[PDB]
RNA sequence: UAUGGAUUCUUCACGGUAACGUAACUGAAUGUGGAGACGUCGGCGCGAGCCCUGGGAGGAGUUAUCUUUUCUUCUUAACAGCUUAUCACCCCGGAAUUGGUUUAUCCGGAGAUGGGGUCUUAUGGCUGGAAGAGGCCAGCACCUUUGCUGGCUCCGGUGCGCUUGUGACGGCCCGUGAAAAUCCACAGGAAGGAAUAGUUUUCAUGCCAGGUCGUACUGAUAACCGCAGCAGGUCUCCAAGGUGAACAGCCUCUAGUUGAUAGAAUAAUGUAGAUAAGGGAAGUCGGCAAAAUAGAUCCGUAACUUCGGGAUAAGGAUUGGCUCUAAGGGUCGGGUAGUGAGGGUCGCUUGCUACAACGAUCAACUUA
RNA sequence: UCAAAUGAGAACUUUGAAGACUGAAGUGGGGAAAGGUUCCACGUCAACAGCAGUUGGACGUGGGUUAGUCGAUCCUAAGAG
RNA sequence: GGUGAACUAUGCCUGAAUAGGGUGAAGCCAGAGGAAACUCUGGUGGAGGCUCGUAGCGGUUCUGACGUGCAAAUCGAUCG
């Protein structure tokens, strides 16, 4: 309604977009969380590589 | 975009008049073409057939008034003033 | 489909007098049948069934009769044997000669 | 007046949920609505005609050369029966992710989307009427009356095209935009009706009868009037093609004209035109008169303003022919599973498989 | 503008042969008022048709408008009484 | 003592007429900025006792022609 588009081909360049972006950032968003799963737990035996300062000192006297 | 400055609707006028006239009148205008709530569906269709006619489609209500707002604050003080002294007669 | 179609005229009415070459008439032809662009591009799509006295044209290729009568107009111009002859309708795709 | 049906002891129909529907299926006073029956303007859409064009066929002209050439026939009344619309209406439904949706912004929980259906038939289409009509040629037959004898009347396309009727919006008013004439339909159940009949016969078919006038013509530089067969006046309606934005100009075809005492010479004279070196308003009360410009395309623009103007301010640039290039749309799809709703065929993802980026085709004049 | 005819008569009467115009918001087709037999067919040219006129809407004669279905009268408006 | 509103001035009721252009008024949307207010920007859209300008309608002028005219009020240019 607004203006905003040219003409019919350039609007289907513009559904090349809009295929584009449901497709490529959709998935994209998809992969991305998929991708921080376990890289979390890399981090965590990180952590565990510097503050087992307090895991070789305490428990395991007995 | 924005289509006039300060002209606005009356730029079908433009440079024709004491600019007085067409500086009061485009107000007037602007009262009289005003759409109005009907009270009884809720919504908006009340507006001047006549300068005291005040027509409505949605659930079909027209109302004699003012000019070109409905009622007159005239009528607003009557109508608190017949109702509140008719609190202060039949009340 | 690729159906030939039938053009059938009778010429044997001034070469029964002698006064005419039908032979040289579907030659004027047989080099001049706007088929295809070029007159005469006539490449097994016709037949020139001529007599001498009726010559049948059945040829799938895009033609009418008016044109042939076209056909005629050029050659009684050409040879000037206009009005002796009329290429006279039996029906549609059916014309004659005279002689008068 | 007959006929047939109707509708009934459910006295004077059926059904659908409602949509709504039929060949039917009584009614005083009192009302009732509807029609008649009335503003303008704007866009937008749609009907009808015209104009434009192709093929097929019959008719005719061109032709040194080209010229499948330039033209010609290809029609369907009132009236019947079918079909057909905006709009509208009832089920389902509850919507925010708000959605639906105009060209131009509107609507929906007082139910939207949507999914179902119900409905006016404008309108248009089909068929009959109504082909025999008409027409178109083509052929003979001869004083031939001219009679005979055939054929054709087919399929297109196209549109910011023209003319016209619709639809639905939108504008405007301290302006809000006829009358009667007429005919319904519903109350009304007055009043009257079947039971062996009953019947309105808004259901059909079937009888007869259609005052009085007016009606030909002109409608105008001769049928009107102006004193006139007077260059004066006199109300209404229809528009081919080129050209061009144009009903502007100009030409061309149909339509229709082709009428203005005659003749011979060409002197001033005017009248009606044009042309002029050079200079340019001195001339003239006075640029009277005359001269100059101009369309389109791109640039640019002063003062003042009551902000809107001014402004086209003013003032700058462009305009042949040809051969090319670009963009600017529509219909159809996206199968080896013999597959779907079937169960000559049949279609989506289509590579009884159940369903997942595009390609095939027709079409413009528009700018660059 | 040319040939023919016709008549004693052909500028003015016909027919052929040409060129032009309007060009369709027509010199087109018409219709309303208006006119009214002009309409149309014939015999004629006194006189007109400012030359002519053999021709006219000229002179003598005839012929011509068809309605249940189309307008009037219905209605009412302005108005009238 | 009679007649004219057919000419002309005025009202009412029924009827008829008006190319091709410039103009962009309002409405509404799209974008940007702003906290909003708002600010622009791009549109849509088609206003005007608007304008050019045709049919039209009048007549300002040349003091045009005429000036016993086609004319007791014509014709030419011109204009609104």
């Amino acid at each position: 309604k607004g203006n905003a588009f040219k003409h019919k081909r350039a609007l289907v360049e513009h559904i090349i977009q809009a295929k584009a972006d449901a497709q490529r950032e959709k998935a994209l968003n998809e992969e991305a969380e998929a991708r921080r799963l376990k890289n979390r737990a890399a981090r965590d035996r990180r952590a565990q590589r510097v503050a087992e300062k307090r895991d070789a000192l305490l428990k395991e006297d007995a | 975009a924005k289509r006039t400055k300060k002209v606005g609707i009356t730029g079908k006028y433009g440079v024709r008049y004491g600019s007085s006239l067409r500086r009061q009148v485009k107000k007037l205008e602007i009262q009289q073409h005003a759409r109005y709530d009907c009270s009884f569906c809720g919504k908006k269709t009340v507006k001047r057939g006549a300068a005291g006619i005040w027509t409505c489609s949605c659930c079909k209500k027209t109302v004699a008034g003012g000019a070109y707002t409905v009622s007159t604050a005239a009528a607003a003080t009557v109508r608190s003033t017949i109702r509140r002294l008719r609190e202060m007669v039949e009340a | 489909q690729k159906i030939a179609k039938t053009f059938t005229v009778d010429v044997s009415s001034p070469t029964e007098n002698g006064v005419f070459d039908p032979a040289s008439y579907a030659k004027y032809l047989i080099d001049h049948i706007k088929v295809e662009g070029a007159v005469g591009n006539l490449g097994n799509a016709v037949t020139v069934t001529e007599d001498g006295t009726v010559v049948t044209v059945v040829s799938t290729a895009k033609f009418s009769g008016k044109y042939l009568k076209y056909l005629t107009k050029k050659y009684l111009k050409k040879n000037q044997l206009r009005d002796w002859i009329r290429f006279v309708s039996t029906k549609t795709n059916e014309y004659r000669l005279a002689f008068y």
